[PDB]
């Protein structure tokens, strides 16, 4: 997260870190045994780390739970990045408390101008490397489809939307993918891609979770 | 060694932080870099061993 | 730098000292052969000192390289301080290593609330004089255009911005001009001017490097 | 000697550390001060010698 702030002043209990010997992507706890993330975060085995603030220090609220099932969207496209979403079934149920809890699925699509909270352990620099130990947060608004399309002509599918600032300066970045965009207590977006990070006229592109609610519910039911 | 071994590493537009290896030809070694998760070029290896076998003559 | 701290050794490897017989301004290394500084730091002969931590003693990692070309912005105004920027071409290429390396140009203009690192060997006292041997650092946020204009009515052009604290106490000061304001890992500002240092409702004013990206790239290409 | 010469020294708003001279009250001597690089007032000299002359 470039241009954000330390989440220690906020409650972000649905944020998870996906670990393969190190943090490589975020995710969102949507059920006691299921996480939503990005399809480009797929690995054949993933350890989900819940209850984290500082990913380098044991603080005492962590749960580390390995994936039992990892299900990339079947129509994920590795060139166009369409259908950039994945579900992870935990091998055991997360214990729900103040530090680890679920985020509601969206009941209606992203709304232009709504302020949303984006979070993650991604790069905090637009050039070079500045990766944080502590979870970062950014408040950013949903942008209109016209602005999203003008920023990325021909590259925005119906399953994508932009959140951020056309002036640049604040954005999600490498290490944030898979993590949450939450608007009014609902998970609206999965951090996906962009042209770099925090560049003028290049806001981040996010997967529209609302377009996948039936896929998510069906997948959970079929794997329970 | 393949000519793709001489190209600079490519993070791409996706926003993961996946640690991959690339061959640094002048340094004669494989080095780590951040790969974003999509649109990989060929000088991008999941391990040092894969990188050295392909570009380092191992 | 008033209200700052001793920079960790090697943490600001793009910082340079401009020397005319003594340290008189800072600068930023943007390429192996080019330094950005302020236009009011112009002198006809300048020695660029790179790899410095303590400017009073040789510590072994210094490079001293004379300016070959010194190109102040052609629209520099010595009364209003508009276009307060200059490029220096080094007489030989800086050796890039752990102590000396470049800072990226900005890919967005300054964003309110983002965190910046300001550095230099300027005065550390808000009144009177206390000049340091060791490079000083200061963490400070970009301020809104409205706050900048309120702090300096009728004096802030679109090529200026403010970083710091309306409450004073922490600021850049004499001896810091020309040096870097780095935000999100990119060179957002050049230390320029202010009414005193660290005074209430008088944050420092900085040259907005983003507005000079085309000029910098064109000037480099024209002089290579 | 010119009048401005009783005027104190003016650093100005710019942030250089440029060592200049200013002619000194009743010391009958020029002293150094820090000039910031812009908006100089007249008691501000690039050398002790033209300070002494303009103000001796
Ligand atoms: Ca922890
Ligand atoms: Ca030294």
């Amino acid at each position: 997260i470039v241009g954000g702030y330390n989440c220690e002043e906020n409650s972000v209990p649905y944020q998870v870190s996906l670990n393969s010997g190190y943090h490589f992507c975020g995710g969102s706890l949507i059920n006691e045994q299921w996480v939503v993330s990005a399809g480009h975060c797929y690995k054949s085995r993933i350890q989900v780390r819940l209850g984290e603030h500082n990913i380098e220090v044991l603080e005492g609220n962590e749960q580390f739970i390995n994936a039992a099932k990892i299900i990339r969207h079947p129509q994920y496209d590795r060139k166009t990045l369409n259908n950039d979403i994945m579900l992870i079934k935990l091998s055991s149920r997360a214990v729900i408390n103040a530090h680890v809890s679920t985020i509601s699925l969206p009941t209606a699509p992203p709304a232009t101008g709504t302020k949303c909270l984006i979070s993650g352990w991604g790069n905090t620099a637009s050039s070079g490397a500045d990766y944080p130990d502590e979870l970062q947060c950014l408040d950013a608004p949903v942008l209109s489809q016209a602005k999203c399309e003008a920023s990325y002509p021909g590259k925005i599918t119906s399953n994508m939307f932009c959140v951020g600032f056309l002036e640049g300066g604040k954005d999600s970045c490498q290490g944030d993918a898979g993590g949450p965009v939450v608007c009014n207590g609902q998970l609206q977006g999965v951090v996906s891609w962009g042209d770099g990070c925090a560049q003028k006229n290049k806001p981040g592109v996010y997967t529209k979770v609302y377009n996948y609610v039936k896929w998510i519910k069906n997948t959970i039911a079929a794997n329970s | 060694r393949p000519d793709f071994c001489l190209e600079p590493p490519y993070t791409g537009p996706c926003k993961a932080r996946i640690i991959r290896y690339f061959y640094n030809a002048k340094a004669g070694l494989c080095q780590t870099f951040v790969y974003g998760g999509c649109r990989a070029k060929r000088n991008n290896f999941k391990s040092a061993e894969d990188c050295m076998r392909t570009c380092g003559g191992a």
